[PDB]
């Protein structure tokens, strides 16, 4: 074939800031009403690519997995490219005139004007809204949250005086008592990962222990030291029992004796740790939240403070309800909303729509023609964050600016620009921001603020006051609703809300706990499964199948749900249900997957009483992980206890394998018939996981699939367990409640009659076991079995110590997937690039901008592998060689995004021959430990030890 | 068979053309036909400050009076300021002399003065080297903001030898 | 693996000499069919083989 003709287009007029081949970084922020963070945007010659974290003295809000995958919304070809009016394509001038004339009529008639939004923490946006209201006599501004937290806000407001949340510092407490907290999840915008993990490292003989009380099962439960299955009717009583101990009081708590046996212990210990303890609870009752405030004041702990309150969640379930009622009751005129989606998130949306039928000039700002854009008057085309200007105040004492990084792709207009035009203010929102920037920024205007991204503002603690908490305690103890089976709604790490309905990276991203993808489900405990005859099963092709079930509530039902029998998932008499998947407007049927459940969020309560019935058919699941338990293989995750760590020699908790010589024992690593190669000079690399800091390691996955151009595979072809992932997080349950209980059944064994029955019972996980996580990638071995058998010699090793993988000689005779004992090697099977069988972002022309040009895209028949960050470390050596310097201490660690994007300090990358780096101080430790040292493969990635107590 | 006015034949081009977007090629989707779309006005990337003086006759002598060199003595005595003058400046101005160059001998275009005639401060080079005075052009596309100051110290050493 | 480590490092000549005597020597002797009929060729080879297998057990 002739081979195509390649052309190149230089500029007519080249801008000073752009150099071809040189990446640029911009300081921006994000806040979409649910998630928020401070971050850097890496851009090419004109466009944004993979999101980095902003760490310039304001590294308080790193990006989560949902934020890292948000770039696909920018390059989504399914966006409202042009605004519509009355269902037809129209100009913005048409929109402007329509809105202005309706406002004039509302003023003349004396009607109602309502703006709807969501937690716009912005000094200048709020000011602008205030100006709108000042000019318009009858404007009400109202805030609507999908998942609400108004009970917490009421408790804080009525004590301290404002609607804000307490930003707890989990690194300043030794005893954490959690009652339905879930602070490692989405609880109050969970960003407490680093705070928690920091206190889990045994630096000396100290370690913060965690007490988990809960109905569901979550990551904080998995990361807890103690976990007590408890229903919501028990949790309320347990909270009062805690209160009576920390705060001397006599309130008649009704609680199960076995529960009291543990609740009392925890409460007494909490009390003992004066100033070093913390009570956190997620009970949807203001009275319960008030008791939490009372107890934390009594403890007077360092983790509790009102000096920097959180401005992120400021809604109200009373105001929203009033709004809905008035839309149907009275006459409401022009309603304008932005980022608000009641149809589908509102449980009473049927009445909301009937309210919409009674209002005039409904204006909705969005990215897609969703369910509310449909039922409206004007569909306004909004910009996607990187196409707009703004400013955000996450906490009480901070100010930050948001820069656009790409010029508007589609014909959009900012919400604030619309407000300025109807107010009669000349210019635009950017000019407005400039004029109002000096009110906060006392330093240099742009040069030291836009350049860095943030600005520091002082603050002060809020005054408290007298309040009858004893009364609240008696109200909570008297409160009681003990009936039948109930469910609890929750959000996921891959699915926070409906802003990522068609995001293929989050659809593919498997659940960190249940290990499944591309679907919703119902969590039922095994004790309940036996009563309802529900079950799951592994089929011949390797995937999972399971029964269907029906959920019935007061005056309603679902009629078809997909249950997963998670053994310890539910305590007893409770059901877990994820909320946020059932979307149908403006998206393809491949993305229209799952169950919504928002209709069950009656009166904004997450806890509902239900009836569960077994259905008729059977469902197939795209399940990623097969086996649930660990077979007693202590040579995989070594665990011990704190007092053993402190009092016993390493020989008793971190023992390495021995091999016999001339009637003598020696460390297995000393036996070798071959000769080694000299890698003592020139940058020998390693990589360090410590298992205490591994909470869920959620956002570490998506950042590794950002440079490396790993394609997206659908529900099928993952259902057959043939997915493409370079690093994976594991999930190991236990039988009989401990990991040491799965090592006493195995070491005590008999001959061939009992060993056919014990190894068949050790794959059924018992009730309330212990959970352990383990990140597994391709540790670049030295005596690597995947090397020697490649007939076409596509793999080799370097002097630095990698496993170099050429994508050229790999003529796919699939040997090297077999000799890897860890077996992390992903052959590709179809062509994932441009065919119509995979209609994801790799196919369409508008969505092939996420792909960086520095890493090639594989075609067919070649294998791929989690290499070390070659495309960054070959640039760090490059940028340290042109200058004439030596590479710094933390310069290798900040470039490889396998380590430079995780929340906690779990992943540590860097140099070893440099004896002053962070890796060389971790390799010389009493917890030095490799996977499978008896194999004799010499890996370059070492894990430490779980040191739970 | 292989011709020289057209590229040669290939055997199964598996990974030869690009799925990603290498910088200067032609595409279809973008605003123009290019692949080098312009950044938004008013933004600031990490490691760059905008020049705060406007164009000539009102910002020229305001830059000539009060504007200084933000370098150190370790960087001036390095010889890298001479190498940038060896590339971007001998084509019109002289190398050791002033105004003799390479192109007033060949008489391609005239009107290049010396450095004895016009008194220039160390901040008046930097305003001309970014904008140009009626026959020069913006050399900001070629040199970087750290490197225009390395040239300006070398030009002052050339005037003192004259 | 130490099975061979302690043999190669200590019994160097015994370990490899047993290969030569039980293979290389007869390889170039009992391939000629005329030599296979000679009494002294057969006796000679027989002696070497016996010594070689003694070494094997040693
Ligand atoms: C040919 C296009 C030239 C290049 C290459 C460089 N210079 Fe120049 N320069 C050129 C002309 C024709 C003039 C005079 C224009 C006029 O209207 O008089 C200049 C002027 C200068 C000056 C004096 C400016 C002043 O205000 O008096 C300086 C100090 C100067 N040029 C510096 C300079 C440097 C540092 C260059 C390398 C980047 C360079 N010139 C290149 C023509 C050309
Ligand atoms: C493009 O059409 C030219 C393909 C050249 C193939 C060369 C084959 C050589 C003999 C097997
Ligand atoms: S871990 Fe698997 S892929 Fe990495 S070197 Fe060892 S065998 Fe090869
Ligand atoms: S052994 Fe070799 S040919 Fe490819 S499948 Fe593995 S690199």
């Amino acid at each position: 074939c002739e081979g195509p003709v390649h052309k190149s287009i230089p500029y007519v007029l080249q801008p000073e800031q752009i150099i071809p081949g040189v990446a640029d970084y911009y300081a921006t922020t994000v806040f979409d009403g649910f998630d928020f963070a401070n971050l850097l945007v890496k851009t090419r010659e004109g466009r944004p690519i993979k999101i980095e974290n902003n760490t310039i003295a304001g590294a308080k809000f790193s990006a989560n997995a949902r934020i890292h995958a948000s770039i696909l919304g920018l390059y989504d070809s399914m966006r409202l490219k042009e605004p519509k009016l009355d269902g037809k394509n129209s100009s913005w001038s048409a929109v402007d005139l329509k809105i202005k004339s309706s406002l004039a009529d509302a003023k003349a008639k004396g009607g109602q004007v309502v703006l709807l939004t969501n937690t716009l923490a912005s000094p200048t946006t709020e000011k602008l809204i205030g100006e709108f209201i000042a000019k318009n006599p009858n404007a009400k501004h109202v805030v609507y949250d999908a998942v609400s937290s108004s009970d917490a806000l009421d408790a804080f407001e009525t004590v301290y005086g404002e609607r804000a949340l307490v930003d707890y510092d989990f690194s300043k407490a030794s005893l954490i008592v959690s009652v339905g907290a879930d602070f490692l999840g989405d609880w109050q915008g969970g960003g407490y990962d680093a705070g928690y993990a920091k206190g889990r490292i045994p630096q000396n003989g100290k370690m913060s222990r965690h007490f988990q009380f809960e109905s569901n099962m979550t990551l904080s439960g998995a990361a807890a030291d103690k976990r007590v299955p408890m229903t919501t009717a028990d949790q309320k009583q347990a909270l009062v029992q805690i209160y009576n101990i920390v705060v001397g009081a006599s309130v008649p708590v009704s609680l199960d004796a076995k529960f009291k046996a543990e609740v009392v212990k925890a409460a007494q210990q909490l009390k003992a740790a004066g100033t070093k303890g913390i009570l956190v609870s997620g009970i949807e009752d203001k009275n319960a939240q008030l008791l939490v405030l009372a107890i934390n004041q009594a403890l007077a702990s360092e983790a509790f403070s009102t000096a920097g309150t959180r401005q992120i969640r400021k809604g109200s379930n009373a105001v929203v309800a009033q709004l809905i009622k008035d839309m149907n009751a009275g006459s409401v005129h022009t309603l304008i909303m932005s980022g608000v989606n009641p149809v589908y998130t509102l449980a009473d949306s049927a009445s909301f729509v009937s309210g919409l039928k009674k209002v005039k000039t409904s204006v909705a700002f969005s990215l897609k023609e969703d369910e509310t854009a449909a039922v409206s008057t004007i569909a306004a085309a909004a910009p996607h964050y990187l196409e707009s200007w703004g400013d955000v105040e996450i906490t009480k004492g901070t100010y930050s600016l948001t820069q656009p990084t790409i010029r508007p792709i589609f014909d959009t207009k900012q919400f604030q620009d619309v407000l300025l035009s109807v107010n009669g203010t000349p210019g635009n929102f950017y000019d407005y921001l400039k004029a109002n920037s000096g009110a906060i920024i006392a330093g240099s205007s742009w040069n030291k603020v836009l350049h860095d991204g943030i600005f520091v503002v002082g603050s002060a603690a809020l005054a408290g006051g007298s309040y009858d908490f004893a009364g609240a305690a008696s109200l909570l103890s008297k409160a009681k609703s003990s009936g039948e089976l109930e469910l609890v709604l929750y959000t996921k790490t891959g699915m926070g809300d409906g802003q990522h309905a068609n995001n293929p990276w989050l659809q593919e991203f498997p659940d960190p706990i249940t290990r499944v993808s591309w679907d919703n489900y119902v969590t039922v405990s095994n004790a309940d499964a036996k009563k309802f005859n529900l079950s799951n099963e592994i089929v011949a092709n390797g995937g999972l199948n399971g029964s269907y079930a029906t959920i019935t509530t007061a005056d309603g039902n679902k009629l078809e749900n997909v249950p997963v029998i998670v053994q310890p998932g539910q305590a007893v008499g409770t059901v877990g249900l994820a909320v946020g998947y059932g979307r149908k407007a403006a998206l393809k049927e491949e993305m229209q997957v799952g169950i919504n459940a928002y209709a069950l969020y009656k009166n904004f309560n997450s806890v509902q009483s239900i009836t569960l019935a077994k259905a008729n058919g059977e469902h197939e699941f795209a399940c990623v992980q097969g086996q649930k338990t660990l077979m007693g293989r202590g040579d995989i995750i070594k665990e011990t206890t704190l007092e053993i760590f402190n009092t016993q020699d390493a020989k008793h908790w971190n023992e390495q394998p021995m091999v016999s010589l001339d009637h003598q024992e020696v460390e297995a690593t000393t036996v070798d018939l071959w000769e080694s190669f000299d890698r003592t000079t020139g940058h020998h690399f390693n990589l360090s996981i410590d298992l205490n800091a591994c909470t869920g390691c959620g956002a570490c996955v998506i950042a590794c699939h950002a440079e490396n151009n790993v394609p997206v595979v659908g529900k099928a072809e993952v259902r057959r367990s043939r997915d493409m992932h370079w690093l994976r997080i594991d999930r190991y349950y236990s039988s009989e409640s401990t990991f040491e209980g799965d090592n006493e059944r195995k070491e005590g064994i008999a001959g061939l009659s009992s060993s056919l029955s014990t190894f068949n019972e050790m794959e059924k996980p018992g009730d309330n076991p212990q959970v352990a996580f383990q990140p597994v990638m391709c540790q670049h071995c030295n005596h690597a079995p995947c090397e020697t058998v490649c007939p076409v010699a596509a793999t080799s090793h370097g002097r630095q110590g990698q496993n170099h993988m050429a994508y050229n000689r790999c003529v796919g005779t699939r040997y090297c997937a077999n000799n890897c004992p860890y077996k992390v090697r992903r052959f590709n099977w179809f062509l994932y690039n441009k065919n119509s069988e995979f209609d994801y972002h790799m196919n369409d022309d508008l969505g092939r901008m996420v792909l960086n040009p520095d890493v090639n895209v594989r075609s067919r028949g070649v294998m791929e592998k989690c290499s070390f960050c070659i495309q960054s470390t070959q640039a760090v050596i490059l940028e340290a060689k042109r200058q004439g310097r030596v590479v710094g201490k933390d310069e290798f660690n900040n470039a490889c995004a396998c380590s430079a994007a995780c929340s906690s300090g779990a992943m540590v990358f860097g140099d070893v021959n440099d004896k002053e780096s962070e890796v060389a101080k971790l390799a010389e430790s009493e917890r030095m430990y490799h996977l499978l040292e008896h194999v004799g493969t010499k890996p370059n990635v070492f894990y430490h030890v779980k040191v739970r107590n | 068979c292989h011709n020289n006015s057209a590229p040669n034949y290939q055997y199964f081009p598996n990974m030869y053309e690009s799925v990603a977007y290498e910088p200067y090629t032609e595409a279809k989707i973008f605003k123009g036909g290019k692949e080098g779309q312009l950044p938004v006005e008013g933004t600031i990337n990490r490691g760059f400050e905008p020049y705060e003086y406007e164009n000539s006759t009102a910002g020229y002598e305001l830059a000539k009076a009060n504007l200084k060199s933000p370098l150190t003595e370790e960087e001036k005595n390095s010889g890298k300021g001479k190498e940038l003058f060896e590339i971007y400046c001998i084509s019109c101005h002289g190398a050791a002399g002033n105004g003799k160059g390479k192109l007033v001998e060949r008489e391609k275009f005239l009107g290049v003065p010396s450095y004895k005639d016009r008194e220039i401060t160390e901040g008046s080079i930097f305003h001309v080297e970014t904008y140009g005075l009626n026959a020069m052009g913006s050399h900001a596309n070629q040199l970087s903001a750290h490197e225009r100051w390395l040239v300006a110290d070398y030009v002052l050493k050339l005037k003192s030898q004259l | 693996v130490t099975y061979f480590v302690t043999r190669i490092q200590l019994y160097n000549l015994p370990f490899f000499g047993a290969v030569v005597m039980n293979f290389v020597f007869p390889l170039l002797i009992l391939i000629n069919t005329d030599f296979k009929r000679l009494n002294w060729v057969v006796v000679m080879a027989g002696i070497v083989i016996l010594l070689g297998h003694y070494v094997d057990f040693f």
